[PDB]
């Protein structure tokens, strides 16, 4: 027996045993989402330790088969899957010391509190407090103190534990055979040992920036279209140079320019569409909403859906008894178990994210079938390319006059049209550059072009050059305001968001196009037509086996990100805004100092 | 007289796929409405033999086999199938004169925390000639060098069958009972 046999008849007995130990730990985790319990903590916890326990014997054991002699590509794939030496390279007092860093970084983000201001009493957490007076404020002092206060209370007690944590990560990344660790994070978009279909870290940085070049002007028209609005709701504060404070834009660390909305409206006469009362004047209850996205992708072509689907994923908050968390999430605990876990009401977001995490599922249910180690998408921004692409057909004013949640009798007009265009833009083409830049700044630091006694004035330039967004106060070195983030101090990456959206703009435009639609590609929907949803299945089987350099090409034609669907989805916008600031300045100069 | 068929469709356990058991049904006068008025079956075939001409056939001896499978295994029960359970655990020959009786037994084999009494052979050196038994639990050499008990290139050749009321629907325990019907020179009793 050969090295390709031994390889095979070891990695059929992995995937049984894991498929057994990983149900029985996500049963757990749902027991304890579904319902808060210390006994259903101490399971979790005891099911994740035997998990992780198998993987590593199991990843000791994988290491005698030399990938040098296989041939096989899904062989080749598991084994290399399955060799990762992970954190256990380094020595254990520093994987110790690495684990209390994480684990302190967790917790001081999660329970971090700004209480000085009057008596200590007044305690403003995130999530309840924070997040809600930066989604509506029209103060410019409460928006600029609590900014501030949070920067301070994150950068001052946050920079020493990120810069222990990024030399310990760096020197793990050098000791697994990398460069570094932005390396290592960037080795998910690598495709290695087929010809024709082959891609590179440099490649991705170089094919980021590409397409960032081709997109940037779109954003710069959006920007000067959104100063020169916010100019007149809030004067004697903004310069027509550019460089709107980071502050004064919505979200805390402005990641979305979605509650802009109520400042940046084209036609204020016209309203928005919006079907929660038809939905509550028929007495919709949580059933028909997910009975109604069932049907439509029934329609669409793609498969029904199992009992144990309806008889044990719950979809109603169980009230104050039996406590538990609201987070939309598709689970799927392997073994033929399917579920869903969110509480929905009677509104337009639940009626759209009920396909957002149906798509999930739907993904979940195609690629069953592989191995265990491949099943996964071909990236990590092809699950959410899937769920939006779906909540974008499912959101068509066509679509909502076909099921009978709007009359007959109703119209739509181009101001409509541009409202529209306007919400989505705010949405998916204002959170690029953020993405690029944050991405960039992390790959620089972790490679070491940055000096380690220069992080702060240099993340500053490139958000005045790249983003265009300038800081309201001035800010010493001390600070460590990108830590402030959710992603950077949980050790997160961001570059999915980014591939998600042009890999999204790129599969509806594809899918879109076989359904025979002519007229705009924003009005595009996919509901009644078995063509599309064949074509989308081909390569939603596929799962992880084949590179996504080849599962892309089978859907859009093309093996590599593309920017041009994204900039045909926004033409009229493109073409108003064109039409609208042609007297105030376009672009913006970093000149501007507070 | 009847024929035992109710006490092959009425058993309270069954063996499980790796060790099947096989019981003869001579000499007693076919009814086959016993058969006819169980639960609802998953599965009904017959390969050779119309399902209403049972009743005038006069055969010498009839098989009864009986075992315990998942769901999307069923259909490798069949002549001509390739998979894990034709080629390890119960292969049927090609030219075969029978049906083939199954039907989703989930309230009764599903203990809620693991139903690890039934277990299948997954490796075996060579492939397994028709209605052969095999009941070893040797150790299995996947390697180059002689095994002196488990560890590195060395597999217990069987695997358990895990059995929980949540799974889906090709996961579920499935009892089968198939009617192998033999004649021969001798004359009929059935
Ligand atoms: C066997 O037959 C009895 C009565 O004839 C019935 O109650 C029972 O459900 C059948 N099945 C089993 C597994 O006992
Ligand atoms: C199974 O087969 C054996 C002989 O191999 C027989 O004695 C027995 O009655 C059969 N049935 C059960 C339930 O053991």
């Amino acid at each position: 027996s050969t090295i390709e046999e031994q390889a095979k008849t070891f990695l059929d007995k992995f995937n049984h045993e894991a498929e057994d130990l990983f149900y029985q730990s996500s049963l757990a985790s749902w027991n304890y989402n579904t319902n808060i319990t210390e006994e259903n903590v101490q399971n979790m916890n005891n099911a994740g330790d035997k998990w992780s326990a198998f993987l590593k014997e199991q990843s000791t054991l994988a290491q005698m088969y030399p990938l040098q002699e296989i041939q096989n590509l899904t062989v080749k794939l598991q084994l290399q899957a399955l060799q990762q030496n992970g954190s256990s390279v380094l020595s254990e007092d520093k994987s110790k010391r690495l684990n209390t860093i994480l684990n302190t970084m967790s917790t001081i983000y999660s329970t971090g509190k700004v209480c000085n201001p009057d008596n200590p009493q007044e305690c403003l957490l995130l999530e309840p407090g924070l997040n809600e007076i930066m989604a509506n404020s029209l103060d410019y002092n409460e928006r600029l103190w609590a900014w501030e206060s949070w920067r301070s209370e994150v950068g001052k007690q946050l920079r020493p534990l990120y810069e222990e944590y990024v030399v310990l990560k760096n020197e793990m990344a050098r000791a697994n055979h990398y460069e570094d660790y932005g390396d290592y994070w960037r080795g998910d978009y690598e495709v290695n040992g087929v010809d024709g279909y082959d891609y590179s870290r440099g490649q991705l940085i170089e094919d980021v920036e590409h397409t960032f070049e081709e997109i940037k002007p779109l954003y710069e028209h959006l920007h000067a279209y959104v100063r020169a609005k916010l100019m007149n709701a809030y004067p004697s504060y903004i310069s027509p140079i550019g460089c709107l404070p980071a502050h004064l834009l919505g979200d805390m660390w402005g990641r979305f320019w979605t509650n802009l909305y109520s400042l940046t409206v084209p036609f204020g006469q016209k309203p928005n569409i919006d079907v929660t009362d038809a939905m509550v004047d028929q007495a919709w209850d949580a059933q028909r909403i997910f009975k109604e996205a069932e049907k439509f992708f029934v329609s669409v072509g793609l498969p029904n859906m199992t009992q144990g689907f309806w008889e044990n994923s719950m979809l109603t908050d169980p009230g104050n008894v039996q406590k538990a968390v609201c987070h939309p999430t598709a689970w799927d605990l392997g073994k033929g178990d399917f579920r869903i876990l969110m509480c929905t009401k009677v509104t337009m977001d639940d009626f759209l994210t009920a396909h957002h995490e149906m798509g999930h599922i739907q993904y979940d249910m195609a690629y069953a079938a592989q191995p265990f180690l491949l099943r996964n998408g071909a990236n990590e921004g092809f699950h959410e390319a899937v769920g939006e692409i779906m909540s974008l057909s499912a959101a068509t004013p066509k679509h909502l006059k076909s099921i009978g949640l709007l009359s007959p009798d109703f119209q739509e007009d181009n101001e409509t049209e541009i409202n529209f265009l306007l919400k989505q833009a705010l949405t998916i083409v204002g959170t690029l550059p953020f993405t690029y830049m944050l991405e960039k700044w992390r790959w620089m630091v972790f490679k070491g072009e940055i000096p380690k006694d220069q992080w702060m004035k240099k993340w500053w330039e490139m958000k005045r050059e790249i983003v265009g967004v300038v800081e309201p106060v001035p800010h010493d070195e001390t600070y460590c305001d990108p830590a402030s983030l959710f992603h950077v101090s949980n050790d997160y990456s961001f570059i999915r968001y980014y591939t998600r959206t042009l890999y999204q703009f790129q599969f509806q435009e594809a899918l879109c196009q076989a359904a025979k639609h002519e007229g705009p590609l924003h009005k595009c929907d996919i509901s009644n037509s078995t063509e599309a949803g064949q074509k989308l299945f081909n390569m939603l089987r596929l799962g992880k086996s084949e590179p996504w350099t080849l599962a892309l090409e089978n859907v859009v034609g093309a093996k590599n990100m593309n920017v041009r669907p994204l900039l045909n989805y926004f033409e009229p916008l493109f073409t108003w805004l064109k039409d609208q600031n042609k007297n105030s300045f376009v672009g913006w100069s970093t000149d501007w100092s507070p | 007289n009847l024929c035992p068929f109710h006490e092959v469709f009425n058993a309270t356990t069954f063996a499980s796929v790796y060790a099947w058991n096989r019981t003869r049904i001579s000499n007693c006068v076919a009814d086959y409405s016993v058969l006819y008025n169980f639960a609802p079956f998953f599965a009904f075939k017959c390969y050779g033999v119309s399902p209403t001409k049972l009743n005038d056939l006069c055969f010498t001896n009839v098989y009864a086999d009986s075992f315990v499978i998942k769901g999307n295994e069923v259909s490798q029960i069949a002549p001509g199938q390739t998979g894990n359970i034709a080629d390890y655990n119960y292969k049927l020959p090609d030219d075969f004169t029978g049906c083939v009786i199954a039907w989703n037994s989930n309230k009764l084999d599903s203990k809620h925390s693991g139903n690890y009494d039934y277990w299948y052979r997954s490796l075996r050196k060579s492939k397994l000639k028709p209605f052969e038994r095999d009941i070893s639990t040797e150790i299995y050499q996947a390697g180059n060098k002689p095994c002196k008990g488990k560890g590195p290139n060395c597999y217990f050749p069987l695997q358990s069958y895990g059995f929980r009321p949540t799974y889906g629907v090709g996961h579920q325990p499935y009892r089968v009972v198939v009617l192998s019907f033999e004649l021969l020179h001798a004359p009929a009793t059935v």
